[PDB]
């Protein structure tokens, strides 16, 4: 899951076409560190490009894998009301890279209650994932439940 | 740089958690969150929780020294209140030794 | 400013904060926090372009 | 407790006697100032048990400058040391340039 | 009543050390206060103990 | 740098600082002695406990 | 692209000088926009307000 | 302040009271006692109507 | 009524700081390995060595 | 290393931490003292006992 606060009054971006290294053809460019079963961190750079008013072109790029090319396709596209709701293109399932020979994870990326901001500045809210690495006991302690508590 | 060029080497990020008392020190001032701690609520300064620092200057303790003589002396006082507490109860059960 | 480049305290350990990328590099604002460097290496040779 | 209490004296006693220290080289010629840190403890459960100090912390701000009679005496005004060798070869450094 | 006692006694102790080690760390850069906070004990039927 | 050309620099004393710190942590030791000194009074009336 | 908004506007207690300057005595609109939490605090009423 | 958005104590035990809702919510006189929070979500972007 | 046995608890201690670099004290969990004239292994927190 | 010509060293002897040590044992002789005292007194009790 990935929140996001977003500015409204951002004009369209002019540089065009799209480049990953042109921080002008976008306004915003996110970034989550995801792991596979091979452990190796996924660094998502998700960029942002406002298309039109309350539509934005949302790209995926493993940038933890060099051999990906330039991303020019959609993931997604998030598209809303006159309010600022989050109305559609919040969901998408994303294929990560192989690295070291790791196996091309996709997983399901939503981005839920992310609000559209009246005016300021294009933020993150928050990203969170359930993928992690192992990880093993350090201590451990009882809360006032009896619940053994692992650390 | 001496042809007269300036280049950012990097900017320092910073952080405020859910609850500042869920800290833990590591020895020196050094704080190792903890659950009851909070998410890392991560930002930049000048912008909303965060604000402009002390550029060039270190922020010393918040010591005041009244109120901490203050209790030095008022604990003080609650210990020679056990103190005397514990006297007539050994003494009592002196007593009570001195019942057989 | 310590041998290993980074600014470090009397315990050693490195402050970190948002790193710089590009020719000519500005900080980004999706990148992971990394130990802020103060390198005494050589700048680019960067020709004109745009007058 | 009392291992704070000795930790706190040592700690102002030894911090004393290097600003009494740096009072002794007062006015003496390549003079770079020093002080002394802080140090704390680690927390045993969650307590924390004394105070201590991390070290000396030399500063090496620029200083005060004189004109003399010699030409011989050349003091260093930007960043720089002066290589000495002693009679085993070992190298060191000093700002200060009287020699004859 | 024993117990009562030996309560107030480590804790007027572990307070006082708590003070003392404040005192300690006084004048240090980057210090923030810290202190001990209280508790009493459920009662038994009525009548709480420690 | 171009250097001091026949001139010696001395110290980088200053002078009100010094005696600021001189003050400081002297009350800072008296805190310490009176702190020590109600720890052994402290210690007098467990010696007087008995 | 925004929306062509339409409010309600009134000069209620406008008043005409007989002599002066036209000044302006006050504007208000309850039109705003966010806006975050900053701090909090509470008046004597218990009332938590928030900033 | 807790994690739970509630004004907890050492005891972790929320503080109750009155609730306030709407847009803009005023504290009502007929609810049932609430452990009060103090969101850090985003304001109401609201628009002007009556100015 | 009996007695089931010595329990000894392993709680941080007070440490100070000494004037040699070779009495290493031990601060977290972690025990030193001696040896003994036969071999045999045993384990001591005190780390002070000459 | 080179010596020191013309000077002579004095002791290394500090003051605060020794009266610290003075005052530490003193205690921790007062703490035997106590607990001699009250072992006597158990023996006077075993005594008393016949």
């Amino acid at each position: 899951s990935m929140q996001i606060n977003l500015n409204s009054t951002d004009p369209v971006p002019s540089k065009t076409p799209f480049s990953v290294s042109d921080a002008d053809s976008y306004n915003k460019k996110g970034t989550v560190t995801v792991y596979d079963s091979q452990g190796n961190a996924h660094d998502m750079n998700v960029y942002f490009v406002k298309t039109k008013d309350n539509e934005w072109a949302v790209y995926t790029h493993d940038s933890s894998d060099p051999a990906a090319t330039a991303p020019t396709t959609a993931s997604t596209t998030l598209k809303f009301n006159e309010n600022g709701i989050l109305e559609s293109g919040g969901t998408v399932n994303i294929t990560t890279g192989t690295i070291n020979g790791a196996t091309a994870a996709t997983f399901s990326l939503s981005f839920l209650n992310s609000m559209q901001q009246n005016t300021g500045a294009n933020n993150i809210v928050a990203t969170n994932q359930n993928g992690y690495k192992p990880g093993d006991l350090v201590s451990y302690q009882i809360n006032n439940d009896g619940t053994v508590v692992g650390n | 740089y001496s042809n007269e060029q300036e280049q950012v080497l990097g900017q320092i990020v910073l952080a405020n958690f859910a609850n500042n008392e869920g800290l833990a020190s590591q020895g020196d001032n050094v704080w190792a969150a903890t659950q009851a701690s909070g998410v890392a609520l991560l930002g930049t300064a000048g912008s909303g929780n965060f604000g402009k620092l002390t550029n060039g200057a270190l922020e010393a303790s918040n010591v005041d020294l009244s109120k901490e003589l203050v209790n030095m002396i008022v604990a003080q006082r609650n210990y020679q209140s056990n103190a005397q507490t514990i006297k007539t109860q050994d003494q009592i059960l002196n007593t009570l030794v001195n019942l057989r | 400013l310590d041998e290993n480049r980074n600014l470090v305290n009397m315990q050693g350990m490195q402050l970190t904060g948002y790193p710089a990328t590009g020719t000519p590099p500005t900080i980004q604002q999706g990148a992971n926090p990394a130990p802020i460097t103060i390198p005494n290496t050589l700048m680019a040779a960067k020709s004109t372009t745009t007058a | 407790s009392f291992s704070q209490a000795v930790s706190g004296l040592n700690a102002a006693a030894t911090n004393l006697d290097v600003i009494g220290n740096n009072i002794a080289n007062s006015a003496t010629y390549g003079f770079k100032s020093g002080t002394a840190s802080f140090a704390d403890m680690f927390a045993g459960s969650k307590v924390g048990l004394g105070v201590k100090v991390a070290g000396i912390t030399q500063d090496f701000t620029d200083g005060t400058t004189t004109n003399t009679g010699r030409g011989l005496d050349v003091a260093i005004s930007q960043n720089g040391f002066f290589r000495l060798v002693d009679s085993n070869g070992s190298v060191f450094y000093s700002r200060n340039g009287q020699f004859k």
